[PDB]
């Protein structure tokens, strides 16, 4: 879960980075993974509220 | 003395230019905060990630 | 504000689809394709779903499509609720409101406003109106097959302490501009009173209400297929003058922003979602969207898809926030759970019919201040609720 | 059978749009291309101030001021100065990494004036200086030049 | 307002609040909402300018400022109420120029009467006028050239923008002469490096690249100082110089859409569609009707593409 997590943020890190460089399709890819990662078990609620 | 040395790495790759001013891959690098960010960083650069 | 979860759950609702929602502080309800009201209780117990605190009620044979509530407060003689629903024939039958806190039992008034012949028009996308003494008539606009929108002024009250007569009225006949003659897909007010209309060929026209005024009108983005653009839901800003537009471009949902006065795209609300496989576009979702919604303040918009995905759109500035997935299995109890349909498909992806806000102290299930909470009906006969992490 | 296939094209087919259009290169220059090219927006270097009436002078009477430091209020350029316009494109922390951070305390940024011309600006326009009167022929930070209208 | 009948402070500043509500619309997206405030504002600034008696500096600067979202913008014709300010030169006091006044010869009553009245030159002049006929320092404080260095700017600037909208050396003399004498009275603050250099560099390869060259002093980082050095690629011809000056700019500050425009012209016009046709449409991405080019060159790549090919019409993409 930790990994996962970690991955997504590097892959918000990356498209940024992506964005700068200028491939968009690059972009895209990364806006998709981040897409398809983030849901569930992954990012579920924080009890503490 | 060491980080004069680190600089001969970081300009020996390409990241910062010769005059120790910050080059593209030193910009896209700037983003990444993981410890292994130069490989990261020289991974991005042809179509092979297309 | 970043993501939500889920307060509370059901499943199973109605016989048939659940093709509408409509909740406000008071209670919810939701109206389907056999044509029943069950009126959920929004005050729950401490972690159960209530299911026997949401009584039904006998509508229609053909069934009932589109449905919404609105409250207000004109004086001490009568705190004010009222709901209406639309079926699929196309009669609006209002549903006047007597609760008690015991019992519960909400009967409805036997309610034929308008007589036999102005029901030549029929009734489809209704929508209710909040006036704060902006004007003295309670808003409401809706749609028709030859693009027509009524409003009906009802006051119980006297003088233009308080004694008992309900009456029917008309504020101003707003038709269809456009020609030729077209099919009214869906309308909506505003709270400063700009009143724009959406039609079934991509062409959103702005216009008023009161005043019979049909201001102007702009061209469709790429309409060259045979539904080629098809507005579903037309939303708007509660205090600001932007204008949320939400239609269709064949298999993928399209949504815009716009401005009341100017009405110029700024940006199309987008992000990279999947399409021929490697090289991608901009779409909303990557399947139909339906139901746009606002949250109190008006900056954090939220879309109600066909592919079983809700996407938090930030208004402020056109980026997207997050994604809740929706699934079948996402229902509690194991009694209510449907995976699959009666004709064979797999229900991992429903569709999402009416997302719809619940503003500051309406929902208060358990672990809610004065929150922003949200509800959710699916294709699988489902109804969810979720909330804003910690309120305050 | 008999209208869906021989009944001709009410719009016209890709393939048969080839004969559109063709494109020149010359617009109808240097000033062709660059419309954009312009200087900085007006400066505000004076500036509306009004103060008190005297003892226990809650907003009456008034005397105005005028301020100079640096630069334009923008981080573009730098504008360390934590008084900074903020404009419509920041999140509530994150961002971007483009627009340059507010102060650093503690640590001296040697960055003086050391004036009340003599030693304003120095080595700054001195180091960068070659040519022709102080004609600047090279870009700094590189060696090139320039190469008037008759190399084509 | 309502409370305030004619007060300095609260008047005069709700010229210098309102007038950034058109800006930043104008930045961030909406243009035809946001323009009716600076439309309907004029009007109340010269009722302002008689009734709480304050026709200072900085009210000409603000509303040379809200006319020059009649400038770089130029489908708001039909609106323009601009007509009805030579009144405001009546209603305000009159100090007048020296040295601005002997390069285009066009006085503060003499500009109604012109020859055939466009509608966009009556907004040039309207801002032209605006920004050189102001008052002096009259009952308002200085220090060491204040008053007549950062106002050749002022007049420097609009002179510079008229020449750059209408295409008239009448206005450009003026400016290269305010930035001439403020260069003369300063020549430390570095804003006076740049608009020289923009200015004077259109008669001929490098006079003023003095100027535009070392703008990089006091001034720490550039914006549109690099961008417009791209120039020598056709004032001058040499490519790499072109390519190179920009690779400084996109590894520094590679944000805006400037650079990868000029990159993106650069490749287009040696060869290359492709690159570059990709190039332009990120710079499009990242702008979103920010620079002028950055729409038009877009939609030109991308017809060029499609000229001698006709694609499917059932690809979604296209």
């Amino acid at each position: 879960v930790r990994v996962i997590t970690w991955l997504d943020e590097i892959c918000r890190e990356v498209k940024t980075a992506s964005i700068i460089i200028g491939n968009s399709t690059l972009h895209m890819k990364m806006s998709r993974a981040q897409e398809l990662i983030k849901r569930d078990i992954v990012f579920a609620a924080s009890l503490y509220l | 003395p060491d980080y004069e040395k680190r600089l001969a790495v970081l300009k020996d790759t390409e990241f910062i230019d010769q005059n120790h001013n910050v080059l593209l891959k030193g910009r896209v690098a700037c983003e990444i905060n993981s410890g292994y960010e130069l490989v990261l960083t020289e991974l991005i650069l042809d179509n092979f990630l297309g | 504000s970043k993501v939500f979860i889920a307060t509370a759950n059901a499943g199973k609702a109605h016989d048939a689809d659940i093709f509408s929602v409509s909740a406000c502080n008071s209670f919810t309800v939701s109206c389907s394709g056999d044509g029943y009201l069950k009126v959920w209780d929004n005050k729950l117990l401490d972690n159960e779903n209530p299911k026997d605190k949401s009584y039904s009620h006998f509508v229609h044979k053909s069934g009932l499509h589109h449905v919404d509530v609105l409250q207000a407060i004109e004086r001490d003689a009568f705190e004010l609720c009222l709901v209406a629903t639309t079926s699929f024939s196309g009669d609006l039958l209002f549903y006047r409101i007597t609760r008690e806190d015991e019992t519960k039992k909400v009967i409805f008034e036997k309610l034929d406003l308008l007589d036999s012949d102005m029901k030549k028009h029929s009734f489809w996308a209704l929508k209710w109106g909040a006036s704060n003494d902006r004007l003295l008539s309670h808003r409401l606009v809706a749609t028709d097959v030859k693009g027509t929108t009524y409003i009906w002024k009802f006051h119980p009250f006297a003088d233009e302490t308080l004694n008992w007569s309900p009456t029917l009225e008309l504020q101003g006949t707003v038709e269809s501009p456009m020609t030729p003659s077209q099919f009214a897909t869906s309308v909506d007010i505003s709270e400063r009173g700009l009143i724009a209309t959406g039609f079934n060929n991509g062409t959103v026209q702005i216009s008023e209400l009161s005043t019979l005024r049909p201001l102007y009108n702009f061209e469709s983005q790429h309409s060259m297929i045979n539904n080629s653009n098809s507005i579903r839901s037309v939303k708007f800003s509660p205090q600001g003058s932007l204008l949320a537009i939400a239609h269709d471009s064949n298999s993928f949902g399209c949504i815009t922003l716009y401005e009341t006065e100017f009405g110029e795209r700024i940006g199309s609300l987008s992000v990279p979602t999947h399409s021929s496989q490697a090289s991608l576009g901009e779409f909303a979702h990557s399947s139909w969207v339906m139901s746009l919604s606002f949250n109190d303040s008006g900056e954090t918009l939220c879309s109600a898809g066909w592919d079983g995905k809700l996407r938090f759109w930030d208004v402020k500035t056109k980026e997207r926030i997050t994604t809740l997935n929706m699934h079948c299995d996402d229902i509690e109890i194991e009694e209510d759970i449907l995976a699959v349909d009666e004709h064979g498909d797999s229900l991992a992806e429903p569709g999402v019919f009416d997302v719809k806000f619940l503003k500051k102290g309406w929902r208060s299930g358990m672990g809610a201040d004065l929150n922003e909470s949200l509800c959710c009906v699916c294709l699988d006969r489902s109804i969810r609720w979720f909330r804003e992490a910690g309120g305050k | 059978i008999k209208d869906r296939f021989l009944r001709p094209s009410n719009a016209l087919p890709w393939s048969l749009l080839d004969m559109v259009q063709d494109v020149p290169h010359t617009s109808s220059g240097k000033l062709d291309y660059k419309e954009l090219l312009k200087v900085p927006d007006p400066i505000n270097r004076t500036s509306y101030q009004f103060k008190r009436t005297g003892l226990e002078g809650k907003i009456s009477g008034y005397k105005e001021e005028v301020d100079l430091k640096e630069v334009a209020n923008a981080n573009a350029s730098n504008s360390l100065s934590i008084t900074r316009s903020i404009n419509h494109n920041q999140n509530s922390v994150r961002g971007s990494t483009a627009q340059l951070p507010f102060t650093p305390g503690g640590i001296p940024m040697k960055s003086v004036k050391t004036d009340s011309g003599s030693s304003t600006m120095a080595n700054a326009t001195k180091l960068l200086h070659k040519d022709g009167q102080g004609l600047f022929d090279i870009p700094e930070g590189m060696n090139r030049g320039i190469k008037p209208m008759d190399a084509e | 307002c309502q409370e305030a009948a004619t007060e300095e402070s609260f008047q005069i500043g709700l010229v210098e609040v309102l007038m950034r509500c058109s800006l930043d619309l104008y930045s961030q997206g909406f243009l035809l909402k946001s323009v009716s405030i600076a439309k309907d504002t004029i009007e109340r600034i010269k009722i302002i300018i008689s009734e709480l008696k304050c026709e200072n500096q900085q009210v000409w600067i603000y509303l040379s400022q809200v006319l020059r979202l009649f400038i770089w913008i130029e489908s708001k014709v039909d609106t323009l109420p601009v007509e009805s300010l030579v009144s405001i030169f009546e209603n305000s006091q009159f100090s007048g120029s020296e040295e601005i006044d002997s390069v285009d010869n066009i006085k503060i009553d003499t500009l109604l009467d012109s020859t055939t009245d466009d509608n966009v030159s009556i907004a040039c002049k309207f801002l032209i006028l605006a920004s050189k006929y102001s008052v002096s320092d009259q009952k308002f404080t200085d220090i060491a050239g204040t008053v007549r260095a950062s106002y050749w700017y002022n007049i420097g600037i609009s002179e510079l923008t008229a020449f750059i909208t209408l295409k008239e050396p009448q206005y450009r003399d003026a400016a290269i002469f305010a930035f001439k004498k403020s260069i003369q009275l300063q020549s430390n603050t570095s804003e006076t490096w740049i608009g020289l250099g923009i200015a004077t560099m259109d008669i001929n390869f490098r006079v003023s690249q003095h100027c535009f060259i070392k703008a990089t002093a006091l001034e720490p980082k550039a914006t549109n100082t690099w961008f417009n050095l791209a120039m020598l690629g056709l004032k001058k011809k040499d490519t790499e110089f072109a390519q190179q000056v920009l690779n400084k700019l996109q590894s520094l500050a590679p944000q805006d859409s400037s650079p990868w425009l000029g990159m993106a012209l650069i490749l287009e016009e040696q060869g290359d569609i492709i690159g570059s046709s990709k190039l332009f449409a990120h710079s499009f991405i990242l702008s979103n009707g920010r620079s002028k080019a950055a729409q038009f060159m877009y939609a030109k790549n991308v017809l060029e593409n499609h000229i001698n090919n006709g694609d499917d019409e059932r690809d979604i993409e296209t």
